[PDB]
């Protein structure tokens, strides 16, 4: 069955290489943007492993007299949730900032978690990381476009992936979504203003394993 | 003879795992028949499945010898909503250590398959009772409650007649094997906990001894497999 | 040619990094964080994958000592620039060819190895007033220098994991869950030592490096590659 | 064994391109099936043909971020007898660099075949128009005039409905390949220029946004071929 | 793999122990007990089995010089920790692969051997004012260093006994019947010597070790393995 949530408004203040991202299944875990999964989401904790695909939709309001462009693409094995603070994002940070813009820290991945040296070792000069983002290369991924001249919604499906045939329900975070502004928003004044966004999801062929009680507490 | 050939960067060197042999010494060698001897043994897995004794602590035993890490447990008069015995699913614990499987694995890298878990009791035969058993896969908390155990991989053993019972682990692993060494209680090796609860309290006629004893075993199952033997440590020489 | 054949493409050797020559049983560096006074033998336990690494242990970010002075001990890392700049894909698996490269001319040495995630313990024993580090023999092979020698060898895939993720987004542990750290994605560690007793420990200083080659690999799915600053 | 043989002046030496292998380590090796994973990828040419984004400058963009070398261009209200955009036929330019083909070639010596050139527009759909396109082979002057472009290898794209269009270079070369590296704008590699002219000016109804945007792509064609991969540079680590 | 195949399992080499380099015909150590003044050449007659041993003769218990000083001469022993910790069986038989390991760099040496229970006698003769220990030639093979060299070889089962008891409970002799001592369960003894006359005896001191490998073995019946102290 389908599941759906909401996302902020595409605003004129947003620019090219401005975006936001969503993790799978972390969206359900956080009920991100009002998202709710319910029965299977609770089942997650009672089953120590799982394996499934996905099937999604996204929507946003446009009008003929708008110009600008947006992009949607799934990307796996990313650490986009990690902030420069070194942790995944709570419900407040993205709900507040509402649109990320590219910077060297994410063009390099330097924000990834790191270790405390202790007094034993010299402090390094952080300069590089492998989880960078090169936006010019993202067209390789199959993707879909939402633009005033094109559409107001999109649909995509993806398979399961992972270094093992199945993975822990709690830790498996192979797939991540990102949505980015291809061209800044604009329209002759008075038209549909700063449309909001929504997203829908379905898993495909999900199979729970490792049956046990709900998540022996932390 | 003299002809262009291929050298190597490390010709004639010695590595501990050299695969081939060298010049022999002599011919005319003769050896006697071993036929009169019983049963040449070929593989570890042949013997690893024989039930071995576990080494559970003796509940603050006050003897000057102190602990008695021993395969048996005594029967309590009282019970609580927490197992008689619990332990992580980890090969490094002493009850694992001195088993056949534990001794083997102590010189291996990774493990695969499942193990046989055998159970035993030692009290007077005029006793009737039952016990609950629950394997707890990895979770966010070590099981305590009987109801929790019921949610876990669980079964109940009838002590009504048989004072012994057997069990085999299920092999669930995202990897082909699992790290044998207890480097850390991590997703690579650690696989939750076990639990043990007494289903109902004592039932005995007169003159029967009180608070009897309970015994347990362990040994490999048919599916168990290990990988990459590893070197030993001689500190026990001390 | 059909150079674009990836399997053929990467099957060539390249440097990993240097390490210091050993002269006794060594204290493996402690897990982080590490504090002054916890003396340990850094710079000999040669990790075996070009991933970002630090002090014989993996690493996620890349930081380096751009400055020549400061407080504390200088760690060491390892990156395969060629392959990592050419690695526009997601998952990986292959075998690994490697060969010894001594830095000191005229060297006599012995080397050893243990696999991925294989814990280390040597200690030593006195052979007639002469300590013999246990590692002189043990579970794993060894090779020796012909007063210098190009020792070569290969190792297979070993991890319980089905494949090697080129870049990663999971979490390492149930606690202190380090993102971007797939632990079981290497081949272990080696160590080069003089064939002399601990008593024969010398004042001279020696170093050795190594070259590594990919063998019969397999690759999956796309992945990005670094951008270049336009200046 | 001991027999006359053939030595070499450099036996056992190491060259980066050694063609053969050496002694193995161990037997008994087992590996898991990768069958559950999707689509092992074998060759670069498989992916190189996916349209990639170009990096055209943002016409003196005044943002403190300064330049935005970006695949798109904006629609001008005026036009001149000189292309909207022109550039030499050279693999080293930034618009080439960060493409799939550019990233590949950055570690190759020479190139052969042809590439796909894809075009795009971003304005309101109520727009009607046309554009002229002209590839300029090497000559004594970089094309400016529309008439000059008409003499050059040229075509016209209808923006009437389709806001995207494709093109493929023709492979003309006195040599089998051409030097990939921009050592100099020389007969070995450089192959002229491209030009872009708008055929007719704007046509829009009321309420439609003004001066819309134009987008473009690039990716390899079927005939493209490279030679002799080359080593990289890590300075981007900075 | 099928590592659990015992025959495959143990077919790898490991150190036995060190011995001193010889420079003349030697006095074999006398049978115990031995008294001061009965000067004898200890530490060159290399026994050839990892059983507990003492002064080129077998041993039953294990005792070692945990203290650095005392009265008398320090003996030497030999234990194969890996195999003896893995030896959970009763009877045994196999062949034996072995290779030389010189401790002194840049050494020139010659080595010899004689089988299990083979008594020793060399003496020496003067070749033109130069003594020639008879052992320079004799019943058994010899091998030499290429200014250093990895001399290797193998030997078969030799004892009149049908098999080798892993651990033993019989009695050695009709008199002084030492329990736990199966005498005829080894391969003999070797000896490394300089290819120089006795007159060329030098002040310098040299040492050599050896590695040993099991070949095509056979095993019978279970047996226990050591317990570990829980502390
Ligand atoms: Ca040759
Ligand atoms: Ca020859």
């Amino acid at each position: 069955r389908w599941y759906t949530g909401r996302l902020n408004s595409w605003t004129k203040a947003v620019k090219t290489f401005s975006f936001q991202a969503v993790p799978l299944p972390g969206a359900f875990l956080s009920r991100q943007g009002g998202l709710n999964g319910g029965a299977f989401t609770a089942t997650l904790h009672r089953h120590f492993l799982m394996k499934c695909g996905w099937q999604v939709q996204v929507q946003c309001n446009l009008t003929q007299f708008h110009q600008g462009a947006l992009l949607v693409a799934m990307v796996p094995e990313t650490t986009l949730d990690v902030k420069p603070d070194g942790k995944a994002k709570s419900l407040q940070e993205l709900n507040e900032e509402q649109w990320v813009e590219m910077s060297d820290d994410y063009r390099t991945g330097k924000n990834m978690p790191f270790q405390s040296l202790g007094t034993y070792y010299r402090p390094p000069n952080w300069t590089w990381g492998p989880n960078f983002i090169n936006p010019y290369q993202v067209t390789v991924f199959p993707h879909q476009i939402l633009n005033a001249r094109t559409s107001t919604s999109v649909d995509i499906n993806v398979p399961y992936i992972g270094e093992t045939p199945t993975q822990s329900s709690e830790t498996q975070n192979s797939w991540t979504l990102l949505v980015m502004v291809l061209v800044p928003l604009d329209y002759k004044e008075g038209a549909t203003t700063d449309p909001e966004i929504t997203f829908s999801v379905r898993p495909t062929s999900p199979y729970f394993n490792g049956l046990r009680n709900r998540y022996t507490a932390g | 003879g003299p002809i262009p050939t291929a050298p190597r960067e490390n010709s004639l060197m010695f590595l501990s795992t050299l695969p081939d042999d060298t010049v022999p010494a002599y011919g005319n060698v003769r050896t006697p028949p071993v036929n009169y001897l019983p049963g040449e043994i070929t593989d570890l897995l042949q013997l690893a499945r024989i039930p071995t004794l576990m080494a559970f602590e003796r509940v603050p035993e006050p003897v000057p010898a102190s602990d008695t890490y021993v395969p048996y447990v005594a029967v309590p008069t009282q019970f609580d909503d927490r197992p008689l015995i619990s332990f992580p699913i980890t090969l490094s614990d002493p009850v694992y250590q001195n088993t056949l499987v534990g001794a083997i694995s102590s010189n291996f890298a990774n493990y695969r398959g499942c193990i046989q878990i055998t159970l035993t009791f030692c009290g007077p035969m005029m006793a009737r009772g039952k016990f609950l058993l629950s394997y707890s896969p990895p979770n966010g908390t070590q099981p305590q409650t009987l109801s929790e155990a019921m949610q876990c991989t669980y079964s109940i053993w009838d002590i009504g007649l048989n004072s012994s019972w057997t069990f085999v682990v299920p092999y669930i692993s995202p990897s082909d094997y699992r790290e044998t060494r207890a480097i850390t209680n991590s997703v690579y090796s650690a696989d939750g906990w076990f639990s043990l609860h007494k289903l109902t309290k004592i039932t005995l006629p007169p003159d029967c001894p009180q608070s009897p004893c309970i015994l347990f075993f362990a040994s490999a199952g048919e599916d168990y497999t290990l990988r990459l033997p590893v070197d030993c440590n001689p500190s026990y020489v001390f | 040619s059909n150079h674009t054949n990836v399997k053929f493409l990467f099957d060539r050797s390249r440097l990993l990094n240097v390490i210091k020559v050993l002269e006794k049983d060594a204290v493996f560096p402690r897990p982080f964080p590490t504090q002054e006074g916890a003396q340990q033998d850094d710079g000999y336990f040669c990790l075996l994958t070009p991933r970002p690494t630090v002090a014989s242990r993996p690493a996620t970010r890349f930081g380096l000592y751009a400055n020549p002075s400061g407080s504390g001990v200088l760690a060491n890392t390892s990156l395969d620039f060629n392959f990592y700049s050419l690695a526009c894909f997601t998952y990986f698996r292959s075998d690994l060819e490697v060969t010894v490269v001594s830095l000191e001319p005229d060297l006599e040495f012995a080397v050893g190895w243990f696999p991925s995630g294989s814990e280390y313990q040597a200690s030593s024993f006195v052979y007639d007033q002469l300590h013999v580090p246990f590692h002189f023999t043990g579970r794993t092979p060894r090779a020796f220098a012909s007063k210098g020698g190009k020792v070569s060898f290969v190792l297979p895939w070993n991890s319980v994991s089905s494949v090697l993720p080129v870049r990663w987004g999971g979490a390492s542990k149930l606690s202190s869950a380090t993102r971007g750290l797939p632990a079981h994605a290497d081949w272990g560690t080696i160590y080069a030592f003089v064939p002399r007793p601990n008593e024969k420990k010398s004042t001279a200083v020696k170093h050795v490096a190594v070259y590594i080659r990919y063998k019969n690999a397999r690759a999956w799915c796309p992945s990005m590659l670094p951008f270049r600053s336009y200046k």
